[PDB]
Parts: structure tokens; sequence; C-alpha cells
């Protein structure tokens, strides 16, 4: 009909998946152990949610899901879990040795020891999809099977499937937060592999969520349990349109074919809003304009870089609950109208808009707010181009000295990997300068007078 | 005996579609079982128009419906009205469109438009006299764009002579809900301005200023939007269906509304429409109904019809009304309006009166006019496609589904070609045009 199958690739992709597959059962009703505990037409109906699930039994679901980190030690989390007894026990998948924050590990030796095993279940899982979409990877760029395996990966789907959606969903670099002295290695040799075979990219920075949880949502600590719960309700607006009914719906190609003016220019940082406290929610207003202003301010941005260090090329805005058409195009002729808040001088159509009924629906186990409606925005902006020159300065100091190389070597890796990886870099650094520019023309050399 | 098809595609154009079905129900009598259990003779007499008649008194509406993504398909069916919907008239793709034009011409479109067009056949052998084809759909959409003209430009090849008119969702002045929208406009403008024979501007900005300000809606939903689509196709249609002093059917229309075979986009207009406030005071006349009709801030484009002048005018009056008040106030109009008519086609207006008015108003009247004041739209839209191409922005999602930049060169060729057209007559003389040279006096020898 219209299926999506996602694969959450090491520790960060899992950690995602676990607060993703909570809200996924949670918004249809569907309980921690598979069931519907209440269906008005066994056998068929409404039920407008295979698109996310299998039915099995007596209308019990299976998940369209993948688990995969080289470490029994979270994948077992999910076998022994609160939700154990939902999943397929064959797509809680392992490894005989988790990846040691590296590469090469990945894309050379142990996830290329496992990849087989893991494309042949997801080819049983694709050929249950009787209206495939296309499958989306989560992970981190900073991660070690995160860089490792979900390159290895979208190195065999992109020409096992082609044409179908080549979605990630990525952990992307903090400015100055760091996790592991081996990020931007991790990264730039993902770039490099991986950036020729996604359609879209949807980008979210931990120094960012932290930066949500302790202004807007006014938390004091924020576990990754906090942050990744907050995340759950990204893919929950980006999915709504396969997953529910409204009034103008967007399926996983559109934001392709809208986000993405260039094919390598397809990495739009996320936002997500409103993000209130709950003492907040009693004493905003909440309306429409409000939310939206609040979805362009820069401290509220997914991404900790400022938009207003860049430029707009694109966006998409899409709306869920109770929303407006109209109001809508009441705030989207606001942030338009305001050319303070900075588009390219090309840009005749820049926009992508959404209505879907369903409300938002948060969690059990928080003080937290269940509004009526919400946005969910993503920006495709040079602002990417300020930690993309972060990267360019976080490389280059290591591998001049060639600091760590020989952990990539001693693992299945080429030197002229790396290097042609930064290549690459220095490629997508003007890719980015190439567009940043203001549409006026002319050519070559002259100092003289034609009048 | 003479009889209408009407497809629905795309997301957008199969929810305007829905409800057009509904509001047409309504003014039949029809319960939401199919059946006829309405309120009077003309009604059923007539019901032939828009639906096939079934055993065990049913009628079944001659619409069908198209989208490559199944979503909102679905929601149509278990909607209101769904159910009197013929199940084999619902055709579906598994992928969507993906809002390119080019996805819906060349790949998942191509590979469904077949199965359709042998229902559009099954449908036109269910009539006796097959008027032509109404379409809705969005310019702004993948399939109502790209899979819409892609069937546009083939049943003309297959339907020589028969009317296929349009009511297309068109980019509006502000906003845009589509990023592609100047890319699929551009490229939808290339294929109707050949193969159709009306095509109906409706623009959202509009819709939206027409349910904020004039029917006071605080928060004009698409629920709102819809009907007044509905109730001006409905007015387009009445002299089919509904009898009166001056019928005019969907070809002596047209006629009447395209001076020359490319000129055929309409600002269409519905009155009167009054705020639960507003109702109570002003009366419902004909001269409320003329200027109401003229009231540029009321006609459903968002460009201003008082920026150029118009070639012709039509009006589709629904009630008891009586022929000097109309023909006077028409009248009236073009003696204090001069400036606003194009003075080389004289005495720009098309008359014409039902009996019969909209269920739930005691009396109202269309608008179609044709003005040069659309020049606004296609002037804005091929700059916003020259800004893409020029750039080939957003282009390798269309030509990696076989499309070449010929096509886009082509598109783009056209339409500015077709803006200068109507430049050409925004505001042409009745006075001789060029060729101002002469023969001279007679020479000493
Ligand atoms: N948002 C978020 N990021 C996480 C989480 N867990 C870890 N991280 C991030 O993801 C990366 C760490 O993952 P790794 O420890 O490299 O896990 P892996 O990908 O399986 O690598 P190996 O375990 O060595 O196979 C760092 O870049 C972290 O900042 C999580 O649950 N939430
Ligand atoms: N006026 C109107 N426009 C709509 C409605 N729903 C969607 N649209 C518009 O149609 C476009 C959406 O395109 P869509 O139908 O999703 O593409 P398609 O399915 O590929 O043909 C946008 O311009 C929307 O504003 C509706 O009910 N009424
Ligand atoms: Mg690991």
């Amino acid at each position: 009909m219209r299926e999506c199958i996602s694969i959450h690739v090491g520790q960060a992709g899992v950690q995602i998946g676990n607060a993703c597959w909570e809200l996924y059962c949670l918004e249809h009703g569907i309980q921690p152990d598979g069931q519907m505990p209440s269906d008005k037409t066994i056998g068929g109906g409404d039920d407008s949610f295979n698109t996310f699930f299998s039915e099995t039994g007596a209308g019990k679901h299976v998940p369209r899901a993948v688990f995969v980190d080289l470490e029994p030690t979270v994948i077992d989390e999910v076998r022994t879990g609160t939700y154990r007894q939902l999943f397929h026990p064959e797509q809680l998948i392992t490894g005989k040795e988790d990846a040691a924050n590296n590469y090469a590990r990945g894309h050379y030796t142990i996830g290329k020891e496992i990849i087989d095993l893991v494309l042949d279940r997801i080819r049983k899982l694709a050929d249950q999809c009787t209206g495939l979409q296309g499958f989306l990877v989560f992970h981190s760029f900073g991660g070690g099977t995160g860089s490792g395996f979900t390159s290895l990966l979208m190195e065999r789907l992109s020409v096992d499937y082609g044409k179908k959606s080549k979605l990630e969903f990525s952990i992307y670099p903090a400015p100055q937060v760091s996790t592991a002295v081996v990020e931007p290695y991790n990264s730039i040799l993902t770039t490099h592999t991986t950036l020729e075979h996604s359609d879209c990219a949807f980008m979210v920075d931990n120094e960012a969520i932290y930066d949500i949880c302790r202004r807007n949502l006014d938390i004091e600590r924020p576990t990754y349990t906090n942050l990744n719960r907050l995340i759950s309700q990204i893919v929950s607006s980006i999915t709504a349109s396969l997953r529910f009914d409204g009034a103008l719906n967007v399926d996983l190609t559109e934001f392709q074919t809208n986000l993405v003016p260039y094919p390598r220019i397809h990495f739009p940082l996320a936002t997500y809003a409103p993000v209130i406290s709950a003492e907040k929610a009693y004493h905003e207003q909440l309306s429409v304009a409000e939310i939206t202003n609040a979805c362009f301010e820069p401290a509220n941005q997914m991404v900790k870089c400022d938009p207003r260090h860049g430029k707009y090329m694109a966006c998409c805005l899409l709306y869920r609950g109770d929303v407006v058409p109209k109001d809508v195009n009441a705030a989207i002729a606001t942030i338009k109208t305001k050319r303070s808040i900075q588009f390219v001088d090309w840009c005749p159509t820049g926009f992508k808009v959404g209505i879907n009924y369903q409300p938002p629906t948060v969690v059990p186990g928080g003080d937290l707010a269940k509004v009526q409606r919400a946005v969910c925005m993503l920006s495709n902006t040079t602002a990417i181009a300020e930690a993309w020159a972060r990267l360019d300065h976080k490389f280059d100091l290591m591998y001049a000295k060639r600091a760590f190389v020989h952990w990539y070597v001693g693992e299945g890796m080429e030197e002229g990997e790396f290097s042609e990886a930064r290549e690459d870099m220095a490629a997508l650094e003007k890719d980015y300068e190439e567009v940043g520019v203001d549409s006026v023309e002319g050519e070559g050399e002259e100092e003289g007078e034609e009048y | 005996m003479r009889e209408i098809v009407h497809i629905q595609a795309g997301q957008c154009g199969n929810q305007i579609g829905a409800k057009f079905w509904e509001v047409i129900s309504d003014e039949h009598g029809i319960d939401p079982t199919g059946s006829y259990h309405g309120d009077s003779d003309l009604q059923l007499e007539r019901i032939n128009v828009y639906y096939n008649e079934a055993a065990g008194n049913k009628y079944v509406p001659r619409a069908i419906l198209v989208d490559l993504e199944p979503g909102t398909m679905d929601s149509v069916r278990s909607g209101p009205f769904g159910q009197i919907f013929r199940p084999d008239n619902f055709v579906f793709g598994q992928s969507g469109a993906g809002n390119n034009w080019a996805k819906g011409h060349y790949t998942e479109g191509a590979e469904l438009v077949d199965s359709v067009l042998d229902v559009v056949r099954k449908e036109s052998e269910s009539c006796d006299c097959l008027q032509g084809f109404q379409l809705t759909h969005s310019l702004g959409g993948g399939t109502g764009s790209g899979m819409g003209t892609l069937l546009i430009s083939k049943i003309r090849e297959e339907y020589p002579d028969r009317i296929m008119n349009t009511f297309s969702v068109v980019p509006s002045p502000k906003v845009s809900d589509t990023v592609v929208e100047p890319y699929n406009a551009t490229l939808s403008v290339h294929q109707l301005v050949e193969n159709t024979d009306e095509t109906y501007c409706i623009d959202n900005e509009a819709l939206y200023d027409i349910c904020f300000r004039t029917l006071k809606l605080t928060t004009p939903t698409y629920g709102d939007l819809n009907h007044l689509v509905s109730a001006t196709m409905s007015g387009v249609t009445t002299c089919l269906r509904f009898p009166g002093q001056l019928n005019a059917d969907l070809r002596k229309l047209a006629v009447n509304m395209v001076p020359f075979p490319r000129l055929h986009f309409f600002m269409p207009g519905f009155a009167p429409l009054t705020s639960r406030g507003s109702q109570q005071y002003r009366a419902l006349t004909v001269p409320e109904l003329t200027q109401q009709m003229f009231d540029a801030k009321n006609m459903m484009a968002a460009c201003d019809p008082r920026h150029g002048r118009y070639l012709t005018v039509a009006a589709v009056f629904r009630g008891r009304m009586s022929m000097k008040e109309v023909d006077e106030q028409m009248l009236n109009v073009q003696n204090k309006n001069s400036s606003y008519f194009v003075e080389w086609i004289p005495n720009n207006v098309k008359t014409a009166v039902c009996d019969i008015p909209p269920r739930g108003l005691k009396m109202s009247a269309t608008f179609i006019g044709n003005s040069t004041a659309i020049q606004e739209l296609f002037k804005r839209i091929s700059e916003q496609f020259t800004a893409m191409f020029r750039r080939k922005a957003f282009l390798h999602w269309y030509t990696g589904e076989g499309m070449d930049e010929m096509e886009f060169t082509e598109a783009e060729s056209n339409m500015n070609d077709l803006v200068s057209e109507y430049q050409q007559y925004q505001d042409a003389t009745a006075d001789e045009q060029g060729e101002f040279e002469e023969e001279g006096e007679e020479d000493e020898a």
C-alpha cells in the first residue's frame, strides 16, 4: 500500500529506535506486545497503519523495524526490555564484535560479515511490502557502527531497490559538546560514501536538543531518554500523512522533490514546535502564527547553527492537529514578508506546506504538554556551511599529523580514503558557496568605457 | 440526451470532486444510498446529465477518481457520499507523483493511464450524446498536473470534437504550498493550451480572502473553500439540467468565452456572498447580484481585473428573474465601466437565466469573466520558471524520470509567447494596427 521500513544503525540508532517505537505503537492504541486491544474489523478495516506494521494471527501487529549494533548489550535491551514481545526475533540482529567508534571495522571487516544476513531479512520485509516506498536509516555521523554500517547498507540498498526513496536520519555534529575523540573522522568517511545515495537526509544535534530541554521544556536533567523522547515527535510529524487522514498530506517522496534544489544539497536541518514546560503551556496562546514564529527562532533550531549566518533556499513546514489552511497561509505570508528572515536572491518558491488532521500525542511518564496542534520544520540553508567549516578545521589538524589513522588501516581501509573524503569536503564547502551567491550575470575582465 | 463526464485527479482534485458531488447530490435530492428521494420532477428527469442509471432505483455518478497515491482516495471512500461512487471508477497507484510533473507524465502515469482511458470509454459508451469533459485538479500538484496533462493530451486524440474543460487550482501570488509549483504549472500550461477548450483559474489566495472578507469567516477551512468551487461548477452547468428563460450549455458558454483558441483562461466568480450578519440587511436582487459579480475582490483569482480589460463576460442567473432588470444592469456596468472592456469586441456580455435557484439560496448568479488581467498569472509563473531552469534547480528529479531540457525550453517558450499574446491584446486598439505607409504626389518630368 504505502509501506516504510526503518533500520536502526548502531547504539544511537538503536537508543532512538526504542523511543520511536513506543510512540508508533501508542498512536494507534497498539500495546507493548503488539496487541490491538479493541478492533472494529478483525481481519480488515482501519488499520490505516499497515504502512508501519504487518498483521499476523488474530490481529497481532509485527512492526516494520530493524535493530543492529555489533553489541548484544544494546540489542538484548530490546529483547529483554518493556517491548520484547512486540518486535520480531530475527529483526533484533547482532554481530560478534562492536565497532570501537571506528569506520573500517564496519565497512571492510565485521559489518562486512553481517551485511548479507541483514540485507536478507530486509529482502523478506521488502517483498511483503505491496507498496514499498523505500527505507529510512537512523544513525549518528560520529558513531562507529553509525559511520561504518550505514555506509555499507546504502551502498547495498541503492542498487538493490534503486528508485525507491533513500533516506537517512542522522545525529549531526555538535559545535562545542563532544562524545568521542574520533567523531570528525567517522562523519567525513560517511559523507564521502553515502551522500551519493540518500535523496534526502534529515538532521538534528544533541547540543540544540539539550538547549530545548533546558530552556523550552524547562528540564533540569536531560537523560538520553528525555532527549530521544522528543525526537519521536519529529518522525511522528513527518510520518503522519502515511498513518492518518487530513487535508494536504505529504508522502516520503515529496520532501525530496521540494527540499532539494541540487542532489548534493539534501541535508535539511529539523525543528519542531511548540515546546514548553508544564508551567508555560497554561499561559501561552499557542496559535498557528505563534508556533510558526517559534519555529524560525534561531535558539529553537534542532541543529545548532543560527540560520541567520546562512540564507534559506527551501523549506518544508508541515502542520498537525488543530490547524486551518488560511491560518497557515497567514503565517507563511508573515515569515515571507519579513524578508529579513533571509532567502537567496534566486528563490522563486521556497516552501512546502501540509495539513494532517490527527493531533500530537505524548508518552506516558512525564510532566508533558498535551497540545492540540504542532509544526515540524526542515530548513535548507547555507548555515550548514558554518558546521562544514568546523569539520574542515577539526580534520586537518589530526590528519596532517596523521593522528589515529592506523586504527582505520588495520581494519581494512585505504589512506587515500580519508584523503578522498576530505577532497569531497573541499567540494562540499564550494557546492554550498556556489548557492549562497546572488543571481547576477557576467564574466571576464575590463578596465575601459563603453559610453 | 446530452450528458457530461467529470474526472477528478490529484489529492487536491478528488477532495474538491468528492464535495462537488455532495453539493450536486443535494441539488438533485440524492440520498447517500445513490437513490433519488428529492422534491421535484425536473431533478429526477434531468438526472441523466451527471449520473448513470442503474436497476433498482439507483443512480451512479458519472465521475472518475485518479491519484497515484492511495492515501486520500480511501479518505473519500469512508466519508460522505463515498459509497455512491463506483468502486471501478477508482483508479489508483501505489507510489505517488511526489509533487513531480514528470514522474506523473512519464513514469507512474504512463504505467496507469490506459486502465483509466478504458473506464473513460466505458463511461463514453454510456452517454447517448457525450457532451465532453470536466476536470477538477491542481496545477501545483504532481498527479493533477502531470498525470492530468497526460490524460488531457490523450483524450484529445480520441475525442476530437467534444469539449474538454478544466477547473484548476492555480499558484497564488503571496505564498506557495509546493516548491516545484512553477515547473508543474508551466509544464502543465504547455499541454493545456493546445488540448483544452476552457481553463477556469481557481486560486486559494482569493478563496481564503473571500471566506475572510465577504463571509466574515474568522478561520476558513478547505471545507469552506471547496463549497464556493462546487457552487460555481454547479452554476456553470446549470443550463443543461435546469430550465429557464435563456439556457447556456457548456458548448454555448465556451463559444462566447474564447475569442482565439489560446485565450481560454477565465476568472470565475459566485454571487451573492454574505455573512450570517449581512444576509439580514442586503436585499437579494438582480442589481446587488450584478454588483457583487463585478466586484473586483469577489472574483476567484487573486489578481485584480481592473488591471486589464474584459475580452468577454458571461453570467448564469438562477431563480425568479426579470429580463429588463438583468439586461439593464448588464448595461449599467458597461456604461459606468467603459475602461474595463476591450473596445473591438462590442457589447462584451453573454446573459443567461435559469428558473431554478441553488438549494438553500433564494437567488444567485455565476460570473465567468475573461479579462486580459490574467496576464498576471503567466507573468509571475514564467519568471519563476526561468528562475528555476536558468539554474537547472529542482530539474534533476524530472530529467531523472526521462524528460529532456528541450521540453522545459518549449513549455517556457510557449508561456512567454502566451503572455506576449495576452499583452498584445491588453488594451489593443479599435484603431487600425500597423502598415502605416502610403502613395505620394505626382512629380514634374
Ligand atoms: N541523540 C543521541 N545520540 C546518541 C545516543 N547514544 C549515543 N549518541 C551519539 O552517537 C554517537 C555514539 O555512538 P557509538 O558509541 O559510536 O555507537 P556505534 O555506532 O554502535 O559504534 P560502536 O558501538 O563502536 O559500534 C556519538 O556521536 C554520540 O553523540 C543516543 O541515544 N541519543
Ligand atoms: N483548494 C484546494 N486545494 C487543495 C486541497 N487539498 C489540496 N490542495 C492543493 O493542491 C496542492 C496539493 O497537491 P496534491 O494534490 O497533493 O498532488 P497530487 O496528488 O500529486 O496531484 C496544493 O496546492 C494544495 O493547496 C483542497 O481540498 N482544496
Ligand atoms: Mg556499536
